[PDB]
């Protein structure tokens, strides 16, 4: 049995890029199921693809690059669970919901930088414990669940910058054994003792860690809001 | 016939150390020798060396330069032409000068008694008092029309006295004392009816065109020696060509009758050293414009396409040994290089200048030295650059970044807190390992649109692209990709910064469609590349043009038709097999066809009447 690709895949933008990949010369051809288990990775940045539906058939799929295009909703990824590369920069994500990262459990590279997020759900990367790398900057994040990163074992670099926090959860960072990068800046870190003991302590404790714009070692590049000084020279007494 | 050959010399007035160095230096050169293939430079020889080796010359293609020697004599018997490829000081094929000393002695005697022509070039004179008797020489016959107006003869002989031209010779005319010695003739002496030399002086003594000294007979291989060429004891204007024409197959074919020029002689194989060139001669190395390239069995030389490849060093390596970064001093040691054995680093204190290193500030312009560079073997490392350029100019050539050294043991390029608004890496087409990281650059835009996945070559490879400029300002300033790219990227706005173009590309840049019913030129196309239509066939005005590179892929040829090939006039004087020409003529049609045999001088019809 065969379908054509456009009623696969509704989003004229997608289907062009399915059809792109195996090399077919409609939209209208219409598939096989072996054809949809031969696609293995969709590089597909700045495509304007506003939905992804249809995606679901692709069982294979491991390097998936969205990164760009007008999607507010990723449902349709949920059972891809060869994934182990998803970019979903710059898209119109302005909340995940729960447990849509739950079967990705192969993902090494995860990145949602500069999408319209507020907030994450309660353990959103949980069952990720093989990823490196989590991109969140540039969003509008107001704050982070408790233990959010606690599963993130493997991950060495984690970008917040240029966000909305103004605290962290306590010992949020402490199972990063593995992080080697991570991005603090342009955040209106409230340096108000005792609230942010923790976040000096484990900047200090880990200043090789912390980086600045230029991915340079810089442990001041968290800033206190109003004040416009290091986090980590606030000292916040018993 | 085949003759022993001497490499030549062109040292000009140098001294190869002691008198006794140069002169074995200069005996090692022409010993046993009978044809010199460059130049004959007699030298700083001095009185009671035996120069008895030079009697074995008979011709040299190059210029004579005889200098600076106090030898009493130079036995030069039997030196019989000189062709004159090179000149001296750019007018002279022989050039005898200031072969005298201090010590009151200098060379008497230069018997070239067979001394017969000089094609090209004229002669000097000056300075060498001690030598007599050539004074007497008529240099009408030796020399050509053209250059006898650039003659410098000065011959002042007061050092001694010489003997006289024994009456035997003709007006007095002797190389020397003997009859052994009086001047031959072969051009002044002869008949109107001869073009060439003489043998004698009637017009049945004519030589033939192609002879050169004088003659044995009139046929063509009865010369001394020959004019152009010399094919195995016959002279030709040309050796046999090596391409011929085949009119049944109407492609060159190689004769296996045809051969190369190796000097003025027609040779089947080159000798073993040498190359052959575009031109058809063989010679012993190809020009530092070029490369070598063994192509149908024959080693020739071909033109590099873009400066020759050249290896140099990285900085921390040899010449850049405790180098921090490209600066002033060592940034012209980089000149006309293709390929870095090594990393880049391009830091601030570069422009800054060094005082403690002794270093000045750079001057942006000479990065353009680095426009050459198309590969490197380690990382690149930009963390400064000018603040005016907009992108990476100095490496929009850069095709490979290999990354077999990485930074921090991690990055193969590192483009680092900049102020420019685009990589513009257009060349870049693989970085083999190492990841990426180009963090900081707050003007920098397009960075995030790459396919980075399409250049790497290991499979672990990551990109780090960080607080560079907002998508959203980027995208809101118009800084976005060209409407012709691919989904997959582009190192700047222009459709020429595209990784894949949407359709199809020209040159470098882009799409949007090849030339098919409308054209400057019309094109066709492969593998998604506009590739312009041959030029003798006629653009199409309701189909297409060609659909190949070559004159066989037209659909109406312009003008004629030879075969399958659309040509512009048909092959008429064209070369081909038993040593004849082709002629052919167009008919009504346009098409055109071989003539008549007979019709040697070529033809406008079939048969003749094709050839009255
Ligand atoms: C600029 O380049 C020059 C040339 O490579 C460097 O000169 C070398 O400096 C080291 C360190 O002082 C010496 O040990 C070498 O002997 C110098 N070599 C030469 C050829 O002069 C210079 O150090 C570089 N300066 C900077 C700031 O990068
Ligand atoms: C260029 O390609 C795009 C994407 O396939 C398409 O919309 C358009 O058909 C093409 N334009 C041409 C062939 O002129
Ligand atoms: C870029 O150059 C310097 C160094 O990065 C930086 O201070 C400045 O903001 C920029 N200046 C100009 C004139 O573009």
């Amino acid at each position: 049995v065969s379908t054509p690709i456009k009623q696969i895949f509704p989003d004229d933008a997608f289907a062009e890029t399915i059809k792109a990949n195996l090399k077919k010369k409609s939209v209208t051809d219409a598939v096989t199921q072996n054809e949809l288990n031969s696609i293995d990775q969709i590089i597909a940045n700045n495509s304007d693809i506003k939905s992804v539906q249809g995606i679901q058939y692709l069982p294979n799929v491991r390097y998936l690059a969205l990164g760009g295009n007008k999607l507010h909703d990723i449902s349709a990824l949920k059972e891809l669970t060869n994934l182990t590369y998803l970019m979903l920069h710059y898209n119109q994500l302005q909340i995940l919901p729960n447990g849509v990262f739950d079967k990705l459990t192969n993902l090494k590279e995860l990145y949602l930088s500069e999408n319209q997020l507020q907030s994450l759900p309660d353990g959103v990367f949980d069952k990720l414990t093989n990823l490196t790398e989590l991109d969140l900057a540039r969003n509008q994040l107001q704050s982070l669940p408790k233990g959010v990163f606690d599963k993130l074992t493997q991950l060495k670099d984690l970008r917040l910058y240029q966000n909305q926090l103004k605290s962290v959860p306590d010992g949020v960072f402490d199972r990063l054994t593995s992080l080697q990068y991570i991005w603090l800046h342009d955040n209106p870190w409230d340096c108000t003792c005792p609230g942010i003991r923790y976040l000096s302590e484990w900047i200090n404790k880990h200043s090789g860690v912390v980086r600045n714009s230029a991915g340079s070692v810089a442990p001041d590049s968290a800033k206190c809001s109003g004040s416009g000084k290091p986090v980590r020279s606030i000292i916040c007494p018993t | 016939e085949e003759k022993k050959v001497c490499q030549g010399t062109s040292n000009k007035l140098t001294q190869l150390g002691t008198f006794e160095d140069h002169f074995l230096s200069l005996q090692r050169m022409f010993n046993n020798c009978e044809v010199v293939l460059g130049n004959l430079e007699i030298t700083y020889v001095q009185r009671n060396y035996d120069l008895s080796f030079l009697k074995t010359i008979q011709e040299v293609a190059g210029y004579v330069l005889i200098a600076l020697n106090t030898v009493e004599r130079i036995p030069l018997e039997n030196l019989q032409i000189i062709r004159g490829n090179m000149y001296y000081e750019n007018s002279y094929a022989l050039a005898v000068l200031s072969n005298y000393d201090a010590n009151k002695t200098g060379l008497k005697e230069l018997p070239m008694r067979n001394l017969q022509e000089i094609l090209h070039g004229a002669v000097r004179f000056s300075n060498n008092p001690a030598l007599c008797n050539v004074e007497s020489i008529q240099w009408r016959d030796i020399v050509s029309s053209d250059f006898l107006s650039n003659m410098s003869m000065d011959f002042q002989n007061h050092l001694g006295s010489c003997q006289k031209c024994d009456p035997s010779c003709p007006n007095g005319s002797c190389w020397g004392a003997g009859e052994e010695n009086c001047q031959k003739l072969t051009k002044i002496i002869c008949a109107q009816q001869c073009s060439g030399r003489c043998r004698g002086k009637s017009p049945s003594d004519c030589c033939h065109n192609q002879c050169a000294a004088g003659c044995t007979g009139p046929r063509e291989s009865d010369c001394l020696v020959c004019r152009k060429f010399r094919d195995e004891a016959t002279c030709k204007d040309t050796c046999p060509p090596l391409m011929l024409y085949n009119p049944t197959t109407y492609q060159m074919d190689v004769n296996p009758e045809g051969k190369y020029s190796f000097g003025a002689t027609c040779v089947k194989k080159c000798p073993r050293n040498y190359v052959v060139t575009d031109h058809g001669s063989c010679v012993r190395a190809c020009g530092a414009d070029s490369y070598e390239m063994e192509e149908d069995g024959v080693r020739k030389c071909k033109k590099c396409e873009g400066p020759c490849r050249k290896v140099c060093n990285g900085i921390g390596i040899g010449e850049f040994k405790d180098s921090l970064s490209i600066n002033a001093t060592n940034i012209k040691h980089f000149k006309n290089c293709t390929s870095i054995s090594g990393d880049l680093h391009i830091l601030p204190v570069a422009f800054r200048g060094d005082s403690f290193t002794h270093t000045p500030p750079l001057d942006p312009q000479e990065l353009d030295i680095l426009k050459t560079v198309k590969e490197i073997t380690g990382f690149l490392l930009i963390q400064a650059w000018p603040e005016n350029r907009t992108d990476l100019h100095a490496f929009e050539n850069l095709e490979i970044i290999r990354g077999r050294t990485k930074q921090h043991g991690q990055f193969s390029l590192a483009v680092v807190s900049l102020n420019i608004t685009s990589l513009g890496l257009r060349s870049l087409k693989e970085i083999s390992d190492g990841d990426v990281i180009i963090s900081g650059n707050k003007n920098l835009c397009y960075a995030n649109t790459i396919n980075w996945k399409k250049l790497f070559g290991t499979s672990g490879q990551k990109t780090k692209i960080i607080s560079n400029r907002g998508e959203n300002s980027c995208k809101a300033t118009g800084q976005v990709c060209h409407a012709l790219c691919s989904p997959e990227g582009c190192w700047g706005p222009e459709p020429r910064d595209c990784v894949s173009c949407r359709n199809v590309s020209r040159g470098r840049e882009c799409v949007d469609k090849c030339n098919l019913l409308e054209g400057e030129p019309r094109e066709f196309v492969e593998n998604s590349e506009c590739i312009q239509c041959h030029p003798e066939c006629l653009p199409q005005a309701m189909n297409i043009t060609c659909t190949g590179r070559g004159p066989d892929n037209c659909i109406q040829c312009a003008h004629y038709i030879d075969g399958p090939h659309c040509v512009k006039t048909c092959p008429a004087g064209v070369m081909g097999e038993n040593n004849t020409l082709v002629w052919k003529y167009a008919d009504a049609g346009h098409v055109c066809h071989l003539c008549h045999p007979n019709c040697t001088y070529g033809c406008t019809g079939p048969g003749l009447e094709g050839c009255p």
